[PDB]
RNA sequence: CCGAGGGUAGGGCCCGUGACUGGGGCGAAGUCGUAACAAGGUAGCUGUACCGGAAGGUGCGGCUGGAU
RNA sequence: AGCGCCGGCCAACUCCGUGCCAGCAGCCGCGGUAAUACGGAGGGCGCGAGCGUUACCCGGAUUCACUGGGCGUAAAGGGCGUGUAGGCGGCCUGGGGCGUCCCAUGUGAAAGACCACGGCUCAACCGUGGGGGAGCGUGGGAUACGCUCAGGCUAGACGG
RNA sequence: UUGGAGAGUUUGAUCCUGGCUCAGGGUGAACGCUGGCGGCGUGCCUAAGACAUGCAAGUCGUGCGGGCCGCGGGUCCGUGGUCAGCGGCGGACGGGUGAGUAACGCGUGGGUGACCUACCCGGAAGAGGGGGACAACCCGGGGAAACUCGGGCUAAUCCCCCAUGUGGACCCGCCCCUUGGGGUGUGUCCAAAGGGCUUUGCCCGCUUCCGGAUGGGCCCGCGUCCCAUCAGCUAGUUGGUGGGGUAAUGGCCCACCAAGGCGACGACGGGUAGCCGGUCUGAGAGGAUGGCCGGCCACAGGGGCACUGAGACACGGGCCCCACUCCUACGGGAGGCAGCAGUUAGGAAUCUUCCGCAAUGGGCGCAAGCCUGACGGAGCGACGCCGCUUG
RNA sequence: CCCUCGCCAAGGAACUCUGCAAGUUGGCCCCGUAACUUCGGGAGAAGGGGUGCUCCCUGGGGUGAUGAGCCCCGGGGAGCC
């Protein structure tokens, strides 16, 4: 009745924690930054936007995000922030 | 290569899409005779430039929608409403094949 | 990885391998990527071994890994002579 | 308080879904069956190809009731339906699982086989 | 939110079965008659229609695949 | 050493028993007191660690017919018109080259199959080599017939 | 041009039409009567019914820290083994089955400027500096079991932060290119793990990039059975705009907008079937078939779901619902042979609870090696073919 | 005790000649709706969902003047008890 498949399930549970955890933050922040950029609030948007971009590429280092997801996530972030600022402008920090 | 086919536009009642009817001949696999069979392709026309009656070429393309996997390649001839009639008269005849 | 090994053909108590390049995850006697020679362990004919050597060096050159008892039948045909 | 005409849910897998009481087997002239009592019943609704079929006259022990049963310790328990498990002449379920809880009263009345198969006993 | 499924209600197709019932095939050792095959003893056949224990008959119109 | 068969198809014949019985049977048919046709027997024919039966597939079936059938009376012409789709379509000349045809090239895995050789004492089985194909992609080419566009005609058809 | 036989039976007789019938080959066969040997094959076609027991997936101390027994010898140390744990890599292969599916499932040829790919190979560069968790372990609570709850401790190839930027990712501009292909400038963002020897040197690793190789995802043309006594079907339906999602296109999902899409070239519906390489027959054309072997697909008691991951929506992993069965101390809990054998039911009918990792192959490992019901062999059965005997 | 009326545990027609009587159902809006048919119907078949208030956005009509005010018929969103 036993296995080390058990072990393998034991671990999956734990990786799952770190993953979910990581993806939550990425969404929390992009949203936070898109939210700012709508009412922009130019400098602050861009500030958080970097903090997302960091967090994205950081998840992409491992198994959480496939690198293209990171690419895709990042692309859609920047597109949103910028085009939001165009209803008002102008970009306070970097970037870019 | 990407498959290219030539046909008549039979519908433009969609936005940014035309229905292009492609026809083909081939010998019957047993009875020899050359027989025709036709088929409609939904073709991407981002420019809404192709119109009813146009004879056109369409090229197999990366999928645009469910059912749309061809873009219109280029115009070939304009105003073949006589073909569009052929198609339409057949559909219209269907009202007589029921019960 | 892609591998070079022996696919058992022939029959019972009558081996006849084909030195062959296949994906490691194939079955033994499965679809191979390419045949490149054969081997008769019972040695029952003038040429109980043969190898396209020009080829076996390509697959090696591009990363194929031979089995142990294939490495040998590739040495014995001097695909390793430097 | 089950009486002739009362419909009961059947809490087993005999295939009977609903039975209607036709008699309470408790003496010469009992007015009501409660938990642990045996009735005779008609099968009014069953599923296809079970042990039992609509029309069958079977026996069943009442295993939970919508009128609350009171207990010597001053408490009472009440269920959301009236349910009975179909039995044979030796009080053994004719079925092989029993669904939903059952009243502990069944045990003191020698329905051990039913009490054990039950997911819960309240 | 969606969601396995559960429940309620109304539909569609299919299969099994049913008091009784309609003809059908066969069997054949029976009853009744002899409608068709000969001009088959009323030429036949026919669509329809009415009718008769039964094959059938008669009307109307048709065909000859009718003998003399 | 067994099993089927011995009326015809189909290779293999006599005696007894039975008497429209018992029974055989794939089709035609056998048995009602001289049965090569039932049952046994002798003998015979065919196969042989097999022989027979049942089932199913193709075959014979040109009996769904493309190769390769038919419709007065054998089964089979729609009761008759009108006409939609479709299928099919006269003579001459050009353009296009879709069908069609040619060449090249890719693909057409391995096994199997086919030809050669070879290994198990043979074979089956198994190995090495050889030979290709339809079909589809690509490049090039041909233009008679079919197609398509274009221009002529009058024998089809329509009209005065 | 290596290929083509027919016969019986409608009549008193005839010719013709026409059905029935037969001789041939074939099979995963079965039944009867009989039965000696060997070889190669080959054997649940029915209940994708239900299954007792063993076995079918693990490995690494050259990632880490402990326990228990011993070896070496002064409490401590080393060394070996063994046992879990943490950490890898495998477990997505391999093996079974054919239920579902008439579909881009399969076949064949194509497309991806719309994509991914662990371990393998080639080439470019790199490994500085910090901090933390959780088991094992000690301490309590709960059971008959399954087991688990809580308190605290500790290591690492575990986790995180900063540093470093060859490079790589992303927005904007611009050049080539022309669907999202390649290049470039500014801004922003992202690396890491070390272990081992013979120890200023090598081996196995770890990191980011580029290319390769292999394996895949998706897309399109054409082909793929019976019923028209199924003729009409369609509201995520057909298209569009924006977003969501993915590796990636897409009504795959969602909001809004338009009113479209399909159908006698047979939609919709019903029935039946996994498809192919092939197989069997046939002169051929064709018909029939898809068992064994190879390829793809689909499924893992019936259903739904996602997690982990390069890869799964995972046969011997997880969650939930159902059905069934079992266990128990009656409180509770457990299972999924369509893996190999084996039992039972069903059936006209289909095998040993065998042996071995020696060979080929696969997994982990520097290696020794360990695991391997894949496989290699052996057993049963005239089931088939081939060979041989009873002279 | 009778009349008229309100409620009722579990059951739910077992009442009785008979569900007699009383329950149930109940308006409007939307979805949806069978046999059969004289093609009207059967149909309010059946069955089901919605129904208050608050804020924001919004479409058309009447009266005006084309506008404001007034009156009429809507739609979409977010919420509250
Ligand atoms: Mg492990
Ligand atoms: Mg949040
Ligand atoms: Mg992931
Ligand atoms: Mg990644
Ligand atoms: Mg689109
Ligand atoms: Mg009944
Ligand atoms: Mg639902
Ligand atoms: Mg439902
Ligand atoms: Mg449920
Ligand atoms: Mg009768
Ligand atoms: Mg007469
Ligand atoms: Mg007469
Ligand atoms: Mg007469
Ligand atoms: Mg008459
Ligand atoms: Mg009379
Ligand atoms: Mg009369
Ligand atoms: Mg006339
Ligand atoms: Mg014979
Ligand atoms: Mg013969
Ligand atoms: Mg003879
Ligand atoms: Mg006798
Ligand atoms: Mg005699
Ligand atoms: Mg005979
Ligand atoms: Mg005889
Ligand atoms: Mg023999
Ligand atoms: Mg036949
Ligand atoms: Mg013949
Ligand atoms: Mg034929
Ligand atoms: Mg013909
Ligand atoms: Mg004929
Ligand atoms: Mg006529
Ligand atoms: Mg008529
Ligand atoms: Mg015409
Ligand atoms: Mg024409
Ligand atoms: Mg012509
Ligand atoms: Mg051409
Ligand atoms: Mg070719
Ligand atoms: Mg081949
Ligand atoms: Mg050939
Ligand atoms: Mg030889
Ligand atoms: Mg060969
Ligand atoms: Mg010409
Ligand atoms: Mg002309
Ligand atoms: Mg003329
Ligand atoms: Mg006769
Ligand atoms: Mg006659
Ligand atoms: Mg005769
Ligand atoms: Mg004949
Ligand atoms: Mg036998
Ligand atoms: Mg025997
Ligand atoms: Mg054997
Ligand atoms: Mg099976
Ligand atoms: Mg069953
Ligand atoms: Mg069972
Ligand atoms: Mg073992
Ligand atoms: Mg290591
Ligand atoms: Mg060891
Ligand atoms: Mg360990
Ligand atoms: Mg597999
Ligand atoms: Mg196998
Ligand atoms: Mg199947
Ligand atoms: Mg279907
Ligand atoms: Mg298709
Ligand atoms: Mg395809
Ligand atoms: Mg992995
Ligand atoms: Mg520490
Ligand atoms: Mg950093
Ligand atoms: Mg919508
Ligand atoms: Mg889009
Ligand atoms: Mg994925
Ligand atoms: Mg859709
Ligand atoms: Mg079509
Ligand atoms: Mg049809
Ligand atoms: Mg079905
Ligand atoms: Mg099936
Ligand atoms: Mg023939
Ligand atoms: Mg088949
Ligand atoms: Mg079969
Ligand atoms: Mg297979
Ligand atoms: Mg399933
Ligand atoms: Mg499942
Ligand atoms: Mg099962
Ligand atoms: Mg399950
Ligand atoms: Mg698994
Ligand atoms: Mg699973
Ligand atoms: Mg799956
Ligand atoms: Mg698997
Ligand atoms: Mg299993
Ligand atoms: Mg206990
Ligand atoms: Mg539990
Ligand atoms: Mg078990
Ligand atoms: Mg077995
Ligand atoms: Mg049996
Ligand atoms: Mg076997
Ligand atoms: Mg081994
Ligand atoms: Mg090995
Ligand atoms: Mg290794
Ligand atoms: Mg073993
Ligand atoms: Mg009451
Ligand atoms: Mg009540
Ligand atoms: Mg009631
Ligand atoms: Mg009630
Ligand atoms: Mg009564
Ligand atoms: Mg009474
Ligand atoms: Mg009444
Ligand atoms: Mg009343
Ligand atoms: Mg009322
Ligand atoms: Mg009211
Ligand atoms: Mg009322
Ligand atoms: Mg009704
Ligand atoms: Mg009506
Ligand atoms: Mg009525
Ligand atoms: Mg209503
Ligand atoms: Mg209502
Ligand atoms: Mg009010
Ligand atoms: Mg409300
Ligand atoms: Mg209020
Ligand atoms: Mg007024
Ligand atoms: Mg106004």
């Amino acid at each position: 009745r036993n296995l080390s498949a058990l072990k393998r399930h034991r671990q999956s549970l734990k990786r799952r924690l770190r993953n979910k955890a990581k993806k939550s933050a990425i969404k929390t922040l992009s949203k936070k930054a898109i939210q700012l950029a709508q009412e922009g609030k130019a400098e602050e948007a861009l500030k958080i936007m970097r903090k997302a971009e960091s967090l994205i590429d950081k998840a992409a280092k491992g198994s959480t995000l496939h690198k293209n997801a990171a690419a895709r996530r990042k692309s859609r972030l920047m597109r949103k922030v910028r085009q939001l600022l165009e209803a008002a402008g102008a970009p306070l920090i970097g970037g870019g | 290569p990407k498959k290219v086919l030539t046909g008549v536009v039979v519908s433009d009642k969609m936005q940014k899409t035309v229905t292009v009817l492609v026809e083909r001949q081939f010998p019957h696999p047993l009875y020899g005779k050359v027989i025709k069979r036709s088929k409609k392709y939904l073709a991407h026309d981002p420019e809404e430039k192709y119109k009813l009656g146009d004879v056109v070429e369409i090229i197999e393309s990366r999928p645009i929608s469910k059912r749309k996997r061809f873009r219109v390649l280029r115009l070939v001839e304009s105003g073949r409403m006589d073909l569009v009639e052929k198609y339409l008269i057949r559909r219209q005849n269907y009202e007589s094949l029921s019960k | 990885m892609v591998k070079i090994r022996l696919a058992r053909f022939g029959s019972k108590h009558n081996p006849h391998y084909r030195i062959v390049v296949t994906d490691a995850r194939r079955k033994r006697d499965g679809k191979y990527i390419e045949k490149i020679g054969y081997y008769d362990p019972r040695k029952t004919t003038p040429d109980w071994l043969k190898v396209d050597v020009e080829r076996a060096r390509y697959w090696l050159s591009v990363g194929a890994q031979p089995t142990d008892t294939a490495r040998r039948l590739l040495r014995q045909a001097g695909v390793f002579r430097q | 308080m089950i009486q002739p005409q009362t419909y009961l849910e059947v809490a087993d897998n005999t295939g009977a879904r609903k039975i209607m009481c036709i008699r309470v087997l408790k003496g010469s002239n009992a007015k009501y069956a409660t938990v642990g009592d045996v009735i005779v019943a008609s099968v009014k609704e069953a599923i296809p190809r079970g042990a039992v079929k609509e029309g069958d006259v079977v026996k069943a022990v009442v295993v939970r009731t919508k009128k609350e049963i009171k207990r010597p310790d001053g408490s009472a328990i009440r269920f959301d339906d009236n349910a009975a498990v179909i039995i044979n002449n030796q009080l053994e379920p004719r079925g092989t699982r029993v669904f939903g809880p059952v009243a502990r009263e069944l045990r003191e009345k020698g329905f051990m086989k039913i009490v054990s198969l039950a997911p819960e006993v309240l």
